[PDB]
């Protein structure tokens, strides 16, 4: 939680991180897409590719990520301290991230909190001791009206029950990978119990086109 | 002249797939409407699209709802030898907010359409989709989406055929509200820090990499082609007037059915509520505050929200306001001042800290209503948050501190005899 | 013929386009009070010190950064002007640490001197105060960092006057820092300007400290000899003993900078 | 026939963790030859 670095054995200039050839392959066509000039808007895609390759990242993956771009290294310093989807410290395997601001609290997600904190056996802010999982509270994910809702890594769990969770987090520890989405009964943001609208075919093409056209 | 609005039909609605029932890729699109005569658009000339989108009424759909068509114009320009780019807010970072992120994923063509469209509009080379990094799957629908257009010819070298060429490239955040900022989102593209840039400059004069540039959220860039086909004026004939057309609504908190609906704009809250939503829990009477558009905007109590209509100047005039239409319920079991303190610490862990009054007077406010939560103060208090609040409004860089300032508002204004009441009796538990 | 007219207070002045609301407030006498602004760095806009009223317009601008508009009769002394100001006060000493006794900034500090001329004269801040880390960036420049209101200048200077990117803000919000995120040290040959620079007692000269306070102390201007630029400088004394140099203004020579040999 | 009853938005449930940016290569040779500020950098 904190934003100096101290070096340790495991995090220092001298741990080893490069990217890989294909990784190398990715960077070209993400520095392909800005102006040439400003290659420096290319840190952000850059610093999540290497915590995808690598996932988290280490003061050496930050200072590569400098030396490629030729940019000073504070600056990517900066931005890996500002954002706080990365991970400066190691993280589990399970990101699980619970949203508790104010729509996900209305509809309970203080009980999907305490339910994955029984299941798991830690507390927030902490990875299991088989480095398999790790839990934190998270602002708005973008899904309220299907809240409550978690992200693991990259996908979403949606209208969450304790027992929703709990069988989440078994799939994970099987090794199997549960399908995102709501858990109720919907499909995704229609209100439950029957469509209130869309209910009609849709128009094709050129319907309503206005004229002069 | 209407008197009421709402029933909107579903010939009437502009995005079809809000459900993704059917088919969200190019074939499913095209079958829909989607890229129908979009060369003609095209031809056509800025100037008449820019006309369309000021006929229509539309007005931005981020939260500030400046008139789009005017806002547009900005860029109908000469060039000066730099390039012009459109940025597309795909942020969505707004808690209960989530209507962004139901059109990149079930309508993409809509969007992409809209940035070569609207892109045509302002003589721009490109458009940068910026969609925060959370939004993973919805982010590689988005470029599925985009990389069937690029194979159809319909975006990038002579797009639809018309002589234009336009490139559209998405870019992913990394998790960050602030950035949903417009001068913000444009830092964060150029890899530094999400950090509100002052104005002036605009970003008409100098945005994205120091060109012109304009930046404009997702629902306002994805109605824009369907109301170049339809007509400004099919869309001005919804709402009332400086209220024109559709509008997505989320509806969250203590309701049956929580859910995302398009809608007329100017429909009576209530309305809306107990139609598409299925009523508050517990019956209307059990109702006790709404947030209207999301959590930037002042509460409402029960008796506001009888017969406000939802649309930006009837919320004003309720002394709020539309926002992003993300209406938060609430029914008579929540704890209000809670429910509220948890929004202030939304703020403060979003503030990007760069500007005194935000940086301090944020957490400074959400240390208050922590106390004020538990009733570890004294009323002289609740004067003095006021104040604080207004110390915050209108004396920072970026609209996070109004922001930040208008939901402490909200619960003063409305809820005071509450806050009284938890003082009272935490003196004399602890006497 | 180039030139607009705009008002300060209702007196007319004549500016060139692109001149700043507070540029132009200096062009009568009137100094409008900042901490981020400084006229050799780039503009910031972050402290909001600045901040003044223009007539007819209900939103305070901040005068640093704003360009004037022909016509516009800027407030400098408005009511709307003056609560700025306090609340902007306010918030700087909110969480401002209670140092000055210990502070080596105490009686040339600009959060002093602004606090009794443009603050309020009490707290009604009711809370506990925020602390953060102090870091090491080498034995010439002392950082109590818990006393940094995060006006960045150093950073502009180190990255604009210096041409040394290591110093940068970390973190977000109200836990923002300002530092090398790495143990790193400044050193530059013009590192010991970012503590003349910094408006408060966050960087202090290491060598200086403790040893005297500022109306104590007698000013010789002189000159420099570790060199043959000739900088101007500022001998202080106290009792008849050398305590410090300082930089003296001079925009044909060394401007308001030293290097750190004559420090 | 026409349906409206089942969810036609199950290819994420197949995406994996390089799918964005391998994307982002296919698109790499549709796009425009991109401007360019006249040097390197901002610091050249
Ligand atoms: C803290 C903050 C967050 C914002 N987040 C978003 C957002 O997520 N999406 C959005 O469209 N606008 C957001 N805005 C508003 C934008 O700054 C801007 O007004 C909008 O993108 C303009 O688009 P429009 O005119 O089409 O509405 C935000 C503003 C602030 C102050
Ligand atoms: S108001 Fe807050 S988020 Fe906006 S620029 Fe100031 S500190 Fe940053
Ligand atoms: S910097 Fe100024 S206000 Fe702060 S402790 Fe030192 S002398 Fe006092
Ligand atoms: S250390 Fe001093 S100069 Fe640097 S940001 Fe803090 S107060 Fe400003
Ligand atoms: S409040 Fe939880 S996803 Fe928005
Ligand atoms: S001096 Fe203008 S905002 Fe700091
Ligand atoms: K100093």
């Amino acid at each position: 939680a904190l934003f100096v670095h101290r070096d340790t054995p495991e995090n220092n200039p001298e741990t080893p991180f490069d990217f890989t050839p294909e990784n190398y392959k990715r960077i070209e066509a993400i520095v392909k897409n800005y102006p040439e000039g400003h290659k420096a808007a290319a840190v952000l895609p850059v610093l999540d590719l290497a915590q995808r390759q690598n996932g988290w990242l280490p003061i050496s993956a930050m200072n590569k990520v400098a030396e490629i771009l030729q940019v000073p290294p504070m600056r990517v310093y900066e931005v890996a301290t500002f954002y706080t989807m990365y991970n400066r410290k190691p993280v589990g395997k399970y990101h699980i991230q619970v949203c508790t601001t104010t729509p996900c609290m209305l509809r309970n997600s203080d009980s999907i909190l305490e339910a994955i904190q029984k299941k798991l056996g830690i507390k927030v802010g902490e990875t299991t001791p088989d480095k398999l999982f790790t839990l934190i509270e998270v602002e708005c994910l973008g899904a309220c009206v299907n809240a409550p809702m978690v992200q693991i890594n990259d996908n979403y769990y949606e209208d969450l029950t304790p027992k929703d969770i709990e069988e989440i987090i078994d799939e994970l520890k099987a090794g199997k990978i549960p399908k995102p989405g709501p858990r109720s009964g919907r499909f995704s943001c229609e209100p439950a119990g029957g469509l209130t609208s869309l209910t009609e075919p849709p128009k094709g093409p050129g319907f309503g086109v206005q004229a002069g056209l | 002249k209407k008197t009421s609005f709402g029933s909107l039909k579903d010939e009437d609605r502009i995005f079809t797939n809000l459900y993704g029932r059917h088919d969200w890729r190019l074939k499913g699109a095209q079958s829909r409407g989607d890229w129908y005569k979009t060369k003609e658009i095209l031809l056509k000339g800025p100037d008449w699209i820019l006309g369309e989108v000021k006929t229509s009424g539309l007005r931005g759909r981020g939260g500030a709802g400046f008139p789009t068509g005017l806002k547009w114009s900005f860029m109908n320009k000469p060039s000066d030898g730099r390039p012009k780019y459109l940025v597309v807010n795909a942020d969505e970072g707004e808690p209960g907010t989530c209507k962004d992120r139901e059109i990149i994923r079930h309508d993409p063509h809509k969007l992409v359409e809209g940035c070569l469209v609207g892109g045509r509009a302002m003589g721009a080379r490109a458009a940068y989709i910026y969609i925060r990094g959370e939004f993973y799957n919805e982010a590689s629908n988005l470029q599925v989406a985009i990389r069937e257009a690029y194979e159809a010819g319909l975006i990038g070298k002579n797009a639809c055929g018309s002589g234009y060429d336009f490139d559209v490239f998405v870019v992913r955040g990394a998790g960050a509200y602030i950035c949903g900022e417009e001068t913000a989102l444009i830092e964060s593209i150029e890899g530094k820090q999400g950090k509100p840039r002052l104005k002036p400059p605009f970003p008409a004069d100098v945005g994205v990499f120091g060109c012109p540039t304009t930046v404009a959220n997702v629902e306002t860039v994805a109605v824009s082609p369907t109301i170049c086909r339809r007509g400004g004026a099919w869309f001005a004939s919804f709402g009332r007037e400086r209220n024109s057309g559709t509008k997505l609504f989320n509806i969250s908190g203590h309701v049956n059915n929580p859910c995302t609906v398009e809608e007329e704009m100017s429909v009576p809250l209530k309305e809306l509520i107990e139609k598409h939503a299925g009523g508050v829990t517990g019956g209307w009477d059990n109702l006790l505050a709404v947030i209207p558009g999301g959590s930037s905007t002042p509460l409402i109590p029960k008796s506001v929200c009888e017969t406000v209509l939802m649309d930006f100047d009837a919320l004003i005039q309720a002394q709020t306001g539309l926002g992003t239409a993300a209406v938060i319920v609430m029914d008579r079991s929540t704890d209000i001042v809670k429910a509220i303190a948890r929004l202030i610490e939304f703020y403060k862990h979003e503030s990007c800290g760069q500007c005194t009054p935000c940086r301090e007077g944020v957490d400074w406010m959400n240390k208050v209503m922590a106390r004020f939560v538990r009733g570890d103060a004294r009323p002289a208090e609740i004067d003095s948050l006021w104040e604080i609040s207004k110390q915050i409004e209108g004396h920072t860089i970026c609209a996070l501190g109004d922001g930040a300032a208008w939901p402490v508002q909200g619960l003063i204004r409305h809820f005071r005899p509450e806050l009284e009441e938890r003082m009272q009796q935490f003196a004399q538990q602890h006497q | 013929s180039n030139l607009i007219e705009v008002f300060v207070d209702g007196q007319s002045v004549m500016v060139e386009p692109g001149t700043t609301v507070l540029q132009a407030c200096e062009k009568v006498g009137m100094q409008i009070p900042r901490f981020c602004y400084h006229e050799r760095l780039s503009v910031a806009g972050n402290c909001r010190m600045c901040l003044v009223e223009i007539e007819k317009a209900p939103k305070v601008v901040a005068a640093c950064a704003m360009p004037v508009m022909k016509g516009w009769n800027i407030l400098t002394n408005s009511e709307k002007t003056k609560k700025a100001r306090e609340g902007v006060m306010e918030f700087l000493l909110a969480n401002h640490p209670l140092d000055c006794p210990i502070c080596d900034q105490g009686g040339e500090c600009d959060l002093q001197d602004q606090s009794m001329m443009f603050g309020s004269d009490r707290s009604r801040f009711l809370e506990g105060k925020r602390a953060v880390e102090d870091k090491n960036i080498g034995p010439l420049v002392k950082t109590i960092m818990t006393r940094c209101i995060q006006c960045t200048r150093c950073i502009r200077f180190a990255s604009e006057i210096a041409g040394v990117d290591d110093l940068g803000t970390t973190g977000r919000g109200n836990d923002m820092q300002v530092g090398t995120y790495i143990e790193k040290m400044f050193m530059s040959e013009l590192s010991g300007n970012i503590i003349d620079i910094c408006p408060v007692g966050a960087l202090t000269s290491k060598p200086y400290a403790f040893t005297a306070r500022p109306w104590e102390t007698r000013k010789t201007e002189s000159i420099d000899v570790m060199d043959a630029v000739g900088s101007n400088i500022v001998v202080s004394t106290r009792t008849g003993e050398v305590m410090r140099i300082l930089p003296r203004m001079h925009e044909d020579i060394n401007e308001e900078w030293i290097s750190d040999k004559t420090r | 026939p026409f349906d409206n009853t089942t969810y036609k938005n199950l290819q994420h449930h197949d995406y994996s963790t390089y799918t964005f940016l391998d994307l982002n290569l296919d698109l790499s040779k549709f796009r425009m030859p991109q401007p360019s500020s006249g040097r390197e950098s901002p610091r050249h």
